[PDB]
């Protein structure tokens, strides 16, 4: 996964700064930052677009679109875990208008 | 009236309207089909279909107080600009769409 992905990363900078540094110590961060989701910043990684109006739909995804991108899945539209090196992906609702749910 | 003119038409030749058949369209409607199609967009009477690209006409719109004949044909002069509006949006993502381009700074 994308997190055991860093994991690795940070394990193999660290083991060849431990190789190149003949002994000098370098900064560790607490772990609770890179194991804690939560804390990630990315994108986190909705009524029945059917029956709410289409104005009301769109602003249902108008706040999900604001959280999505500030960082929180969104109702109707939300950015999903990454794969490794990834972005997150965007999972949308499929009832909502086409051209609302296009823009 | 018009519809009934539309439908003796039709009714002398064989019914061959199908889609032209009034697609009953809200003067409202038609609006917000405008208002679609405002952002260049492929409304439903202006979608972009497999043999369109661009604006192509829903079920034959109607006109306030008119048969489909008229009101779709100035309907299809304005999906015509809405169908330009789709097509010249993506040719005016060239530059960002082309961005693995081997033409140089021009595109």
């Amino acid at each position: 996964t994308w997190q055991q992905s860093l994991e690795l990363t940070r394990k193999m900078l660290r083991d060849k700064q431990s190789k190149k540094n003949s002994g000098q110590r370098l900064p560790v961060l607490p772990a609770w930052v890179y194991e804690r989701p939560a804390l990630l910043g990315d994108f986190l990684p909705a009524v029945p677009i059917g029956s709410l109006p289409l104005a009301s739909q769109e602003a249902a995804v108008v706040e999900d679109l604001l959280y999505v991108l500030v960082g929180v899945d969104g109702r109707y539209i939300s950015a999903q875990p990454l794969t490794g090196r990834q972005g997150r992906t965007f999972l949308v609702d499929p009832n909502l208008d086409l051209s609302i749910r296009e823009l | 009236f018009c519809r009934l003119r539309q439908g003796e038409l039709q009714v002398l030749g064989g019914a061959l309207l199908q889609a032209p058949q009034p697609v009953l369209v809200k003067e409202s409607e038609l609006v917000k089909d405008t208002l679609n199609v405002l952002l260049g967009v492929v409304s439903a009477t202006f979608s972009l279909c497999q043999p369109a690209q661009a604006f192509t006409v829903k079920r034959g719109v109607h006109v306030s107080g008119a048969s489909p004949e008229s009101v779709s044909s100035l309907l299809s002069e304005v999906a015509e600009c809405g169908t330009h509006y789709a097509r010249l949006s993506d040719f005016s993502l060239q530059p960002v769409l082309d961005s693995s381009c081997s033409k140089g700074l021009v595109f």
